[PDB]
RNA sequence: UGAGGUAGUAGGUUGUAUA
DNA sequence: TATACAACCTACTACCTC
């Protein structure tokens, strides 16, 4: 892995577009495994290597392939992802953010708050108040430029629970007429539904309340269209809960899954976790490995 | 869309209309589906596969009940009352709560040995104890909201402790079985044996 | 027994502003949103690394099929699908020497290896971006195997 | 088996070939092998009482569903 | 790193209660 | 400050491709 986010690091210091190419990957028969079979063998999906590194390579240089059409007009999407950044000062814990919105004429505006605010301690995967100040008060900014108004409200998730501190920063940063969702979608709890009849999994999109403020979504599992299974060994549900807010527990669910739609570094009917907590996760990892970038670009392009 | 039915021209608006205004995707199926009713004539996979991926398109789900299994394997009742026991000068500081027959924890600055029941006997016979002392609690309160809270232990901590007694008796109880141990990264793993069965 | 709900899948926008939930369906039939007119493609790497890169481009430019058309549907070809012209012809090359890696992987910290592969590669790509007049939209580092490991 | 590796490449190898109702069926015959009344299971938390845990698992139903491959 | 998923392993933090 | 638990967090290797 040096490799990769060492490269990608210094050339986004430069801003160049790039991508990293294996040769056993487009050439898999010459590369063989010592007993005459390909050490990984494309022989029977030959075409999705193709549309994914096709759509790939679309993508990187200025091409929209698709876009999300059913969000809700007037919400931005955050998403908070931490990675433990320890070298030499401390184990300090980095806060990486990417931002999603949609108006002023239907296209979708899916860039990375970036900028990464750091936080001192060993755990405390949180923010201090003027780490969160900033936070909030950068991607409002954004959003204002774009749409020349205000967002109506702020959608915040991530994979780890919010304070009141935190809370309290983001509500004195927040205008008069603007409100803020907490989410938290963990995804590993132990929770398996199994179906009574049928050698076949339980179809995606089934979602399970136990609350009104969490439930379960399946973004995994039996997809009717493809007839095949997005998973292996009874997919695992991950679990949703409106954390620090108020709000209705269905429409939060379904822009979960309108963010799980939008995977543009693959080309697949959809993916398990959302969109917006990954890239997130990896313009952290191609972060933490360079050396004090000052003002890093906010495009994916570079990124992925 | 913006045609409204009662402007259409005449000679056409008496015909039978295939709608494109929804989707393009839709209005080619019908089309298909109304050529090869009508017979009419067409003419190497390249168009088998594309008629495959025109027909399904959209493979909607259907309003079909089903019934799903899980593994959230339920506990139909509970011992009734939750005891907090003294046993002060009878416990040795240093012998722990765990090697002991029933599950007990040595919680809260004093009343220890959070055991649902008595008979710890063999294993610290002092076999004399002040059961005036003992303080018991309802289980209906400590699981069910309720005000079951009070200074002494506040209602959080008392359903953690719960929780913490039926794990380990779980554990105990995986022993008088016909099972074998292996353990995990943090947790233990019950497999039964080639012999048995 | 408990009840569970269902959400309809979401939708996603194409070309003349139709709808689906596959991408892969919906770029065959309707395309993408946006015209870009062509990419200008760069190689990194050693020679056999542009041959097979050469060779893959020109495989992509027809037709390619799986085994299960409706579990993964084919690729009509990558001009058919993004009214895209991206060609083997239009290359521009940057050689890695044989020399070089050998020089450069061979001992040295693990550390200290991976830095200097980095520089080499990065060093070469920078010198081309600000010191050559051809435009080159999108760098492809063709990586050997011996790098990998 | 004293290696922690050779487990591993052993269970990713044989999970593959199994599916719903292998895990189903599986899991609710272990459960119901260690119950000792036909309904519940025993564990004994003292002299005199007892914690029983059912030996029928929650049941789920949902009104959206597929047809199933042949 | 063309990708996605499943599982194992290793550590860490907070809130009690103790020595 | 260190050791016994429940509730939460991240970060690696190894193996699959339906
Ligand atoms: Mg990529």
């Amino acid at each position: 892995a040096q490799f990769h986010d060492q490269l990608k690091a210094r050339l986004l210091e430069h801003t160049i577009p790039t991508q990293i190419l294996r040769e056993s990957t487009l050439a898999w028969r010459d590369f063989k495994n010592t007993f005459g079979a390909p050490i990984r063998d494309f022989s029977k999906i030959e075409g999705h290597l193709a549309w994914t590194i096709s759509t790939a390579a679309y993508y990187k240089a200025g091409g929209k392939p698709w876009k999300l059409g059913d969000i809700r007009p007037g919400v931005c999407y955050l998403g908070l992802v931490y990675k433990k950044i320890e070298k030499s000062k401390n184990p300090q814990n980095a806060c990486c953010a990417a931002q999603m919105f949609l108006d002023n004429g239907d296209g979708t505006v899916f860039k990375g708050e970036v900028g990464p605010w750091y936080n001192p301690e060993k755990g405390e995967y949180h923010l201090k108040p003027k780490e969160a100040k900033a936070l909030l008060t950068q991607a409002l900014e954004s959003y204002k430029e774009q749409n020349k108004s205000y967002p109506k409200e702020v959608f915040i998730h991530a994979r780890t629970r919010f304070n009141d501190e935190e809370w309290n920063a983001f509500n004195e940063v927040t205008p008069k007429n603007t409100n803020l969702v907490g989410v938290t979608i963990t995804k590993s709890k132990p929770l398996k539904l199994y179906k009574t009849e049928g050698a076949f999994p339980i179809m995606r999109g089934n979602a399970y309340i136990v609350d009104e403020k969490k439930a379960f979504l399946w973004t995994l599992g039996f997809v009717p269209k493809l007839q095949s299974t997005l998973s292996m060994e009874v997919p695992n549900p991950i679990f949703i809960e409106i954390n620090k807010g108020e709000a209705e527990i269905q429409q939060v669910l379904k822009d979960i899954l309108a963010l799980t739609k939008l995977n543009y570094n693959a080309c697949i009917y959809a993916d398990g976790e959302p969109v917006t907590l990954r890239f997130a996760n990896k313009i952290g990892e191609i972060l933490t490995a360079s050396t004090e970038i000052k003002t890093p670009p906010l495009a994916f392009k570079y990124y992925i | 869309e913006n045609l409204s039915y009662d402007d259409i021209n005449i000679e056409i608006v008496r015909l039978n209309a295939i709608d494109f205004k929804k989707s393009w995707a839709k209005g080619l199926q019908d089309l298909l589906d109304a050529f090869e009713k009508q017979n009419v004539p067409k003419k190497h996979s390249k168009s088998n596969l594309l008629y495959q991926q025109i027909f399904l398109h959209d493979k909607q789900a259907i309003e079909k009940e089903e019934t799903y299994d899980s593994n959230w394997f339920p506990i139909i009742s509970f011992p009734n009352e939750l005891r907090f026991h003294r046993y002060d000068w009878r416990l040795p500081k240093q012998f722990d709560v765990r090697t002991l027959a029933f599950p007990a924890i040595r919680y809260k600055e004093y009343l220890c040995t959070f055991a649902w029941e008595y008979d710890f006997i063999h294993q610290l016979p002092k076999t004399e104890t002040y059961n005036g002392q003992e303080s018991i609690r309802i289980s209906t309160s400590d699981i069910l909201s309720g005000r079951y809270d009070t200074d002494f232990i506040r209602n959080y901590e008392c359903q953690r402790l719960i929780v913490q007694l039926i794990n380990k008796a779980f554990e105990l109880r995986m022993k008088d079985k016909n099972v074998r141990e292996y353990q995990m990264s943090k947790t233990f793993a019950y497999w039964i044996e080639k012999g048995k069965l | 027994m408990k009840e569970l709900i269902y959400i309809e899948e979401p939708s996603i926008l194409f070309a003349h502003g139709q709808k689906c939930t596959d991408p892969r369906d919906g770029l065959a039939l309707f395309g993408p949103l946006n015209q870009i007119y062509g990419i200008k493609s760069g190689v990194v790497g050693t020679q056999k690394g542009l041959q097979i890169f050469k060779s893959y481009l020109d495989k992509i430019q027809k037709p390619i099929y799986n085994h299960n058309n409706i579990t993964r549907p084919m690729f009509p070809g990558f001009e058919a699908v993004f009214g895209c012209k991206w060609e083997s012809q239009n290359i521009v090359f940057k050689e890695i020497t044989d020399e070089e890696i050998r020089r450069y992987l061979f001992n040295a910290s693990t550390h200290k290896r991976t830095y200097d592969l980095v520089t080499l590669f990065n060093d070469k790509i920078i010198t081309a971006n600000k010191n050559d007049e051809e435009r080159v939209d999108v760098w492809f580092v063709i990586v050997p195997e011996e790098i990998y490991k | 088996i004293k290696s922690k590796s050779i487990q591993h490449s052993s269970r990713r190898k044989q999970g593959k070939n199994w599916w719903n109702d292998k895990w189903r069926e599986k899991l609710l015959a272990f459960i119901r092998f260690l119950s000792d009344d036909q309904n519940a299971i025993y564990l004994n938390v003292g002299s005199e009482e007892k914690i029983l845990i059912s030996n029928k698992p929650l049941k789920f139903f949902g009104k959206m569903s597929y047809v199933t491959p042949s």
